[PDB]
């Protein structure tokens, strides 16, 4: 599977 | 059609029925209504799935739509799935510093948490004065402590002292914690458990670039990178606040740095699921860390 997890930015 | 359901915390044994449609949310509602617990962001339940692994219940899905072993009744556990940065400044209720005694000593007990000799005779004094409460002479004579667990078994078999001995230090500690409220020695038992460096660390075996086997931390405050034989120090640190984002594609895993000099981060996770559970324990405590900010 693919997720992406965002912190910062 | 109900579905009997058993729940149970550090130090108790919930029973529930819930309707076919009951999603994992309004299970866990009923469990803290049930406790009076109201600092709820920290805990989860916990159940086993057909194929035997542990799995931690998703609130937003039903309960019958998540492979729990097929029982009657369903077994859950209470737990606490997330840590807090300083249990002092955010763990106000009784019943909260209570399963969070009762969890961290368990896994202090069991060697989970790395713990240092001394440490755990200090530790064990404020479970014994949690527990007993204010040494009195006059009904905690020696050998009062010899039914209760205190040490781990890892400080007892490097330090070859009797029982006896250990008890006689435990209690030294214990006559000078008098007049310390049995929720107040909890803290204090926290407070000292809480500066492990195993403490609140989610530990998972991982690979890099160079199929060196490491471990992958996650915690509270970011994650890290420890070497396999080393779950102490961190071989490298990634603050959240040092981290673009984390993104993972079937077992590979990516850390992409705010920096513009340092490059990504790659890992390697044995399956899917361990990946899967990596990402759910990064996105519950960076938002953990948030709230703890603005909101």
């Amino acid at each position: 599977q693919k997720k992406k997890l965002v912190i910062n930015g | 059609k109900p579905i009997n359901v058993r729940v149970t915390t550090m130090d108790a044994e919930l029973e529930f029925a819930i309707q076919p449609n009951t999603t994992g949310k309004q299970l866990f509602d009923q469990v803290v209504k049930t406790v009076g617990l109201r600092e709820v962001w920290f805990f989860g339940l916990q159940y086993v799935d057909s194929k035997g692994y542990s799995t931690w219940l998703k609130l937003n899905k039903k309960v019958t739509q998540q492979d729990v072993k097929k029982e009657n009744p369903l077994q859950f556990k209470f737990r606490a799935k997330f840590f807090p940065e300083d249990v002092s400044e955010e763990l106000i209720q009784e019943i909260t510093q209570r399963l969070f005694f009762l969890q961290v000593k368990e896994a202090i007990l069991n060697d989970e948490i790395y713990c240092p000799p001394e440490t755990a005779v200090l530790l064990a004094s404020y479970a014994v004065q949690a527990k007993y409460g204010d040494y009195n002479k006059e009904i905690h004579k020696p050998g009062y402590l010899a039914n209760d667990r205190l040490l781990p078994q890892r400080v007892l078999e490097q330090h070859k002292l009797t029982k006896e001995q250990w008890e006689e230090r435990i209690q030294n500690w214990h006559e000078e914690h008098r007049g310390m409220l049995r929720e107040d020695s909890m803290m204090e038992y926290l407070k000292i458990a809480q500066d492990l460096e195993m403490y609140g660390v989610n530990y998972f075996e991982i690979k890099n670039k160079k199929g060196t086997e490491l471990w992958l931390g996650v915690d509270a405050l970011g994650l890290n990178i420890y070497e396999h034989d080393d779950k102490l120090t961190p071989k490298i640190g990634f603050p959240w606040s040092e981290i673009r984002n984390i993104s993972f594609n079937d077992k590979k895993f990516v850390i992409k740095p705010i920096d513009k000099k340092a490059p990504d981060f790659v890992f390697y996770a044995p399956r899917l699921r361990i990946n899967k559970r990596i990402l759910a324990l990064c996105m519950g405590n960076h938002e953990l860390y948030m709230r703890r900010r603005k909101p």
